[PDB]
């Protein structure tokens, strides 16, 4: 259903951004485990 | 090819011949005798061609043009300062310093007599009427000073003078009272008494003196100010005070 | 504190991990669908107009 | 004189050019019948003509042809509503004839009946959706986009029901300032659909003005081309000589331009892109150029092509070579046919540019117009508050998105929402658009002048 | 002479041909069609009508006239409505009964009943003349008196007969020119063809701007008078209006509107809409249209003339540029002249190359561009002339990858974006501040600085601030919004700003006819000032709320300036930008503290 | 003598077949304008060329034919700097003649000069970021990759402009031991930019050691892809007969294979896919095959051929075709433009992979290469920083992350920022890359030596 012709010029940059999103979440997740650990050991001693 | 360099030395010799028709300016004739000594001796016009085509005679077309600009603005500034008559060691220094500019068809020397030839070629054509009074005196006060400086001095009459018929010529026809205000407020602001003595009519000092009366006079009451209003609008020059005593009486 | 961060760790996770799970797979299958799609119909184009200039050559030879 | 050759549905038959180009031909087979048929193409010591009756029954050297010596025209009369006709204008129950009073033209080149003005008489359509942002005047050559997999005929049945049903309250509005006319032309539209726009048509009250032209995809290809233009060269002769507003339809166009596309596979010539005929932009621009204002500013043909996406996209050469030549566009939704919004219809792919010149004061809503803008922007803003909701969740969320996304929703389900039969009018469709624009602050808004939205809001 | 060997379309092939050029126009068939041959092929020449032929039959007699195919030039082209051919749609509308092209009928391009006051120039009997020339002049309106009629071009000889002033028609000799013997009679009236380009003395460097009229599209681009610009399209959505309102608002001495594939209605539109609106020249009686050429030419015409109106404007606009007065050309759109030279090669039988439309299409779309430019004026008195090429671009494939918006992106040298999501939103005229290129920029900074514009160092900041608006918004939408900075907040608060003031035009601002230097450059210094303000105050340590607050009366006043007109306190420069530098230093000073 | 037709840019001429192919001729038409152009193809009794000057206005019974003799060749020297020429070996000055001394070929190769030696002695032509990050040297190509949304004309005019000017200094360096001179193509270019870029090389100083070549966008396809086959004969031949270091720059990629594309449209042949031809690998091949060390290196042919994308989309042939031959490529950005820096060169995703190969002692910086890879390491942390700036926030943002996306801003606008009349060495740029780098401590700069690190910090 999508177009055919000059369709993978918005898919580029969806993927794109998409990736980019993905990968800031997966930093801003490694960043909030790696605070999350130390707060749980803070928070058990 | 040949025929526009044959066509520009011809109109080149018949600007220079129109220029200066007295033979009283050697220095701009001096730099034009390659191209006006083909054009001042009985030729054809096929001898003129194939002189230009062998490489023996003048046939750049960038060059033509540059001195043909050159001598087509001096030719027009000249022009353009009619009825008045510029200095002959002016238009050699004129041409002199237009000769050695870098740019003069980018410069404002250029677009200021194209505004000051716009300015009386469209009120030539115009009717008579107060801004094309006003813009008729101002163009001739920027045709004196305008000749009487040069193109390669700077003014700020001139520059005034030039913004103020532009913004004048830019106006519409029912903005009287921004011509009148903006020629009442220029007017004040000159440092002459009257610029019109000499340069203008007998009859269009009369005339603005009683525009600017009848414009007055309508907004007075009294009999005694309409009657000093009455009696002051028959001067022949446009002074001042006459503005002033108009100003303080209504 | 910890519970904020502890109940934002799973939603950043499962976000991320959603996402990037289920990101590529559709647009990177339908841009080489749609680039496959435009070849082949300028390919099947191509392939009927040099039938046409075929005959254009030969009408074109004989003067 | 005698068929030289067939390459697939067309024959080609070997003669001196006597004849002239568009001219009908009679062509005799040996098996007592008499066909009918026009050239398509002239050229030297040989020519293409179309058969109208049937495709079969040619022969090699057995069958004789004969010119007319007339070029193709068909007779146009003010006396032609109220009749039933084919493609070529021949009855199917041996009924009425032509009657014609007056030579036309089968392209309308030779008239030129469009007067230099633009559209102001607005036509309302019924829709408050539709009129609201797409709304075009008399005159306007926009059609109706639709796709596959949906009901467009009963949708486009409905709206032409639907304006003519409108058109007595917009009547004393200053809306429409004549008659109302009604032209209903087929090409590969099934006998329920031909019948059920017949029996749209006659409950309207419009069988006895009206002009229908039937035409069936077993048919030749000729024919269903050849119906449009006598169908926009009636409506033109009608509306320009009795001055009055004239609406035709054009449906389907997928079949007129797989007609001119199938007509170019029987030839040698060179194909455009996307496997199409490259002479199709100017023959699908002589049914468009049957449009506009009459002279005399009394009378106008309005054209509304129904045109079907086949691939559910807008870059086909069909959809977007007969988009390009047309201003605007309106296309229809299968998800809010889906969700139960009838008609489904979007406006965010929507956009008209002369919605301003067929707009104009005493007829219609000065921030009708104004509110279009926010509107679509806002209905942009909820389809991505939507999008980012459903694909991110629920926690990356703004507050714009919130009211984007309620304010989505209930202009999707409320103003896209109505009935069949029911007339909406631009006030009632500004007055409810209005309200459910009302769901955030005055400091949200910027596609609208503050002191007209001051004054309505 | 020749026969008619085969009709097809709107085309028509005539056999037994020899002899004749690939620009010689020629009648076909007996009805006197016009029509000219632009190829052919062997014995059998291919040649377009500008009629649609539904009568002509196979065989009929082809006399070729002699000469090539052209349009007139002199005195009487403006206050007047013609189509792509030269053939007048006012006569044909009263005479013929129709306001498009007619068929089987002959219209002249200029009446040879209208008569004009001509008047002759300093020359005299015995100079030497040359093409392009002054050999006179003619008033055509009662505004401009600058229509000066030239000789045309490749011609040279002597004046042997010079006529006086007075009052004389076109058909009227006034002035007779001989080199190598009697050559030939002159008149007022000029020949030239359509297909060939109007020759110029020396190319000149582009240097005097240009303000058609839009604030967004002149601060994010130099627009000159000289240069090359396109107009990306969408099928519509509102480009009829940006074209419009660019052709008058624009103060331009000449105006060339040439439709190419167009509807119909927004030229009829555009065509009415000119005696009714006022330019900025003080004109009057028709001031819109009689500074303007109209050339229209519809879908439903024929291609020949949708393909012959980019030429004849062309020559228009060289005409006009040589006549020494500089005239802004506004073409929309060329993917209509595209599709006629694709559906022109499809029709006749060439084998294109550029998936679906002709090879040829390329370098007779990428030599339009090259013909407009500023340059020295041809002829012996080199006056000053310029011609602005202004085309739109429109949709003939994907978005971009079209092959009219790729072979004229190369060719250009200007470019503008165009915001497909924000075009939708009710937001035209919108550009891109990624999609943007500029080669004037360089040399029309030399010409800035001696006139004193900030208007580029403004436009730099407002790209930046615009560019960083969109990775910030995209940024924030993606990841959502859990936490930012303030000078992101404070870059998307004065983009937001600087979008509706210079985003939203052409229905959403009351000062829209007029938008000068001063104004544009002074409009951006606020927006700058208090991005910067904000930025310095909060880099300076302070509150985003605190700021924000701190601004009040200054975003909402800076935001609504834009309505306001440039014609209070001076001439030039409004009271709102000389009281906003002074408060401006109030509120970041009580912003900050 | 006998024109049988035109068809697009290629006419159809009957002649003799004594004519070779792509040999010269004169066409003489009865107008009085003599043009000249090169024979296409050569068959028995029939042929199909190409004129320089105009395809169209000649008549089919009237015009004259002649044949030159010569092939198509044009004079190389060494007096050709400090002149115009156009795109047929033609001077548009109006001055004195080409007075060549050698007869060298322009359609193909000469003696094909190609020696195998590796690619060292890099020589810097004007960018820092360019000559710095990715710097090739004599044998090795490097091409630009750019879109349509920058200067590409106006970077490659001012990186031609650019070069000449580092050869006094690098000479002092041991960089330089002879007369460099530049190649200017220009084709499908405006007058407006060809006069700027020779006003503006001609201000700097370099218009009398580099060559002008001018093609206008309204000639024939024939000469402007024929265009820089003579500069590349011309460099070949200044840089095998003088030994002497030539660079060559040919802009645009983009019109010359758009008139590629164009032309084979009345021939056997077909294009590929994307509507390009499928012989665009031997275009390309035949235009590098004419560049690079000759036998006995001396000086050196340096190719940097600049190619804007059209559309700015990786499904096309012409970047991937291009940059496969070569070894490396770079890439612009637009953000960066817009901001208003000069280059908007962009080092993060271009790179070189004959960098260090090029770099050496004697010739090169010795850090140049450690100071590379830190400033496109700290350029990509300074880009992860500012990324994950804004999704952190200002006060919880890392030092790491301040401390990069600092350097990112401050070294996006030092190093990358040039002048337009200004010539930066990579000496002045690593010294400037240094200072930026000085920011960093020296437990968090692990990308060089320690002698290196600790003399220059």
């Amino acid at each position: 259903v999508f177009p055919t012709r000059m369709t993978l010029g918005l898919m580029k940059t969806k993927l794109k951004g998409a990736n980019q999103g993905y990968s800031l979440l997966k930093r801003k997740s490694e960043a909030l485990t790696k605070r999350f650990r130390d707060i749980t050991k803070r928070i058990d001693d | 090819y040949h025929s526009q360099v044959v066509g520009k030395i011809g109109y080149i010799a018949r600007c220079m011949q129109t220029i200066d028709p007295e033979n009283n300016l050697k220095k701009i004739r001096e730099d034009y005798q390659d191209v006006l000594i083909w054009a001042e001796k009985n030729y054809r016009f096929e001898e003129i061609l194939e002189a230009s085509k062998s490489g023996k005679c003048p046939n750049d077309l960038d060059a033509l043009s540059r001195r043909s600009l050159i001598l087509l603005e001096l030719l027009r500034l000249v022009s353009s300062i009619s009825p008045f008559k510029m200095k002959l060691d002016l238009i050699e220094s004129q041409y002199e310093k237009m000769k050695q500019h870098v740019n003069l068809w980018k410069s404002d020397y250029h677009v200021k007599l194209n505004q000051l030839n716009q300015l009386t070629d469209y009120l030539k054509n115009a009717a008579p009427t107060p801004k094309n009074n006003f813009l008729r005196a101002m163009t001739s006060v920027l045709q004196m000073q305008i000749a009487q400086y040069g193109i390669t001095e700077d003014n700020e009459g001139i520059n005034q003078l030039f913004k103020l018929g532009l913004h004048l010529l830019a106006m519409a026809n029912e903005k009287i009272d921004e011509q009148y205000h903006l020629f009442k407020g220029y007017v004040k602001d000159q440092p002459e008494e009257s610029p019109f003595e000499g340069i203008l009519p007998a009859e269009d000092q009369k005339i603005l003196v009683k525009t600017m009366i009848d414009y007055a006079m309508p907004k007075l009451s009294s009999k005694v100010l309409q009657d000093k209003l009455s009696a002051l609008s028959s001067s022949d020059v446009l002074t001042k005070t006459l503005l002033d005593s108009i100003d303080r009486i209504v | 504190a910890f519970i904020i961060l502890d109940e934002v760790i799973k939603v950043t996770n499962r976000r991320v991990n959603a996402i990037e799970h289920v990101i590529i797979p559709r647009t990177e299958n339908t841009i080489a669908y749609i680039n496959s799609e435009l070849d082949e119909l300028d390919r099947e184009e191509f392939y009927r107009l040099k039938k046409v200039q075929e005959k254009k050559q030969n009408e074109t030879a004989k003067l | 004189n005698t068929v030289s050759g067939v390459n697939g549905p067309l024959v080609i038959l070997e003669k001196v050019k006597f004849p002239r180009y568009n001219e009908i031909v009679n062509l005799t087979l040996p098996d007592g019948t008499v066909r009918q048929g026009q050239v398509l193409e002239i050229r030297g010591d040989r020519a293409i003509v179309q058969v109208f009756e049937g495709t079969s029954g040619i022969d090699v050297k057995k069958t004789t042809v004969e010119f007319t010596g007339e070029s193709l025209r068909i007779p146009v009369s003010e006396d032609m509503l109220g009749r039933i006709f084919d493609g070529s204008g021949r009855p199917i129950d041996n009924g009425p004839k032509v009657f014609a009073e007056d030579y036309l033209d089968i392209n309308g080149s030779p008239i030129n009946p469009y007067a230099r003005i633009y559209p102001e008489e607005m036509i309302s359509t019924g829709v408050s959706a539709i009129d609201t942002m797409n709304s075009i005047a008399r005159g306007q050559k926009i059609p109706i986009f639709s796709a596959s997999g949906l009901p467009h005929n009963e949708i486009a049945a409905q709206i032409c029901r639907q304006a003519g049903l409108v058109r007595p309250t917009k009547d004393v509005h200053d809306g429409h300032e004549e008659n109302f006319s009604i032209v209903f032309a087929a090409m590969g539209v099934n006998l329920e659909t031909a019948r059920f726009f017949k029996q749209d048509f006659e409950e309207n009250g419009s069988l006895e003005r009206t002009s229908l032209f039937l035409n069936l995809a077993n048919d030749p290809t000729i024919e269903r081309i050849i119906t449009p233009r006598l169908a926009l060269t009636t409506a033109e002769y009608l509306a320009y000589q009795t001055e009055r507003h004239v609406l035709t339809i054009l449906t389907d166009m997928s079949s007129y331009a797989d007609a001119l596309r199938e007509v170019s596979a029987a030839r040698e010539e060179v194909p455009g892109r996307r496997g199409y005929p490259g002479y199709m932009y100017t023959d699908l621009s002589t049914i468009y150029e049957r449009a506009g204002r009459v002279e005399g500013r009394n009378g106008s043909i309005t054209q509304i092509p129904i045109l079907t996406m086949p691939n559910d996209d807008i870059t086909h050469p069909i959809p977007d070579l007969t988009g390009y030549i047309t201003e605007g566009q309106i296309f229809v939704d299968r998800q809010l046919h889906n969700k139960g919004i009838y008609p489904p219809i979007n406006v965010l792919p929507s956009l008209s540019r002369l919605m301003k010149s067929a707009i104009g004061e005493g007829m219609t809503r000065k921030d009708h117009g104004d509110v279009s803008n926010q509107l679509y922007a806002k209905y942009a803003i909820g389809k991505d508050a939507a999008a980012m909701k459903a694909v991110v969740g629920e926690e990356a969320l703004s507050i714009e998105d919130k009211l984007s996304l309620e304010f989505l929703e209930k202009f999707e389900k409320t103003f896209i929402t109505q009935g069949a039969y029911e007339d909406r009018t631009v006030f009632e469709s500004l007055d409810q658009a209005w309200s459910l624009l009302r769901i955030y602050p005055k400091e949200m808004l910027n596609r609208i002048s503050p002191k007209i939205l001051d004054e309505f809001y | 002479y020749g026969a008619i060997y085969s009709v097809s379309g709107p085309v028509v092939i005539a056999e037994n041909m020899i002899g004749c050029a690939m620009y010689e126009l020629v009648k076909v068939g007996h009805d006197n069609l016009v029509g000219e041959v632009i190829r052919i092929d062997g014995d059998k020449a291919t040649i377009q009508v500008y009629e649609e032929t539904a009568g002509l039959t196979v065989g009929d007699p082809v006399l070729r006239t002699g000469k090539p195919l052209s349009v007139e030039l002199g005195p009487g082209l403006m206050e007047t409505i013609y189509d792509g051919i030269q053939r007048p749609l006012k006569a044909i509308k009263e005479e013929s009964q129709s306001i498009y092209i007619p068929r089987g009928i002959d219209t002249p391009a200029l009446d040879r009943t209208i008569k004009w006051q001509f008047t002759p120039g300093k020359f005299q009997v015995g100079d030497h003349i040359s093409g392009g020339d002054i050999y006179g002049s003619v008033f055509e309106n009662s505004l401009i008196s600058s229509h000066k009629i030239l000789l045309p071009p490749r011609s040279r000889g002597t004046i042997t007969w010079i006529a006086p002033a007075g009052e004389y028609t076109l058909d009227e000799k006034i002035l007779e020119v001989e080199f190598d013997g009697k050559k030939s009679d002159f008149t007022l009236y000029h020949t030239w063809p359509v297909r060939v380009p109007r020759p110029v003395t020396e190319k000149l460097s582009a240097d005097y701007p240009l303000l058609t009229g839009q604030r967004v599209l002149d601060a994010l681009f130099p627009c000159v008078q000289g240069g090359t610009t396109c107009i990306p399209g969408a099928f519509g959505c509102g480009k009829t209006v940006i074209s419009q309102s660019l052709s008058k608002y624009s103060n331009s001495d000449a105006i060339i509107y040439v439709g190419c594939g167009e509807r119909g209605n927004e030229m009829a539109e555009v065509l009415m809409e000119f005696p009714e609106l006022y330019t900025e020249m003080s004109g009057t009686k028709e001031p819109i249209m009689k500074r303007t050429t109209l050339v229209a030419n519809t879908s439903n015409m024929p291609v020949a003339a949708r393909e012959a109106s980019i030429y004849t404007g062309i020559t228009l606009a060289e005409y006009f540029r040589d006549q020494g007065k500089n005239v802004s050309m506004i073409a929309d759109s060329s993917s209509r002249w595209a599709e006629a030279l694709r559906e022109i090669s499809g029709r006749l039988g060439e084998m294109p190359a550029d998936q679906g439309f002709p090879a040829y299409l390329g370098a007779k779309l990428a030599s339009f561009y090259e013909r407009a430019g500023k340059a020295v004026a041809l002829g012996s008195p080199d006056r000053t002339g310029s011609v602005s090429i202004v085309a739109a671009v429109s949709p003939a494939g994907g978005d971009f990858s079209d092959p009219v918006t790729t072979a004229t992106l190369g060719i250009t040298q200007v470019f503008w974006g165009l915001d497909k999501k924000l075009a939708q939103r009710k937001h035209f005229p919108s550009i891109n501040t990624s999609v943007s290129y500029s080669k004037y920029t360089n040399v029309l900074n030399k010409f800035y600085d001696s006139n004193y514009p900030e208007f580029p160092v403004l436009r730099d900041r407002m790209k930046e601030i615009l560019s960083n608006a969109e990775e910030l918004e995209q940024v924030v939408q993606l990841v959502g919004k859990s936490a930012l900075s303030d000078s992101d907040k404070i870059t998307l608060d004065v983009a937001t700003l600087i979008k509706e003031d210079f985003l939203q035009q052409n229905g959403y601002s009351t000062y829209d006819a007029f938008c000068p230097i001063w104004k544009t450059f002074d409009m951006m210094r606020a927006f700058i000032s208090y991005h910067d303000e904000a930025q310095k105050a909060v880099a300076n340590g302070a509150n985003w709320s605190k700021l924000a607050d701190s601004t009040g009366d200054v975003k909402h006043a800076v935001s609504s300036s834009k309505f306001f007109e440039p014609s209070r306190g001076e001439k030039e420069v409004h009271g709102e930008f000389e009281k906003l530098l002074s408060t401006m230093q109030e509120r970041f000073a009580e912003s900050t503290d």
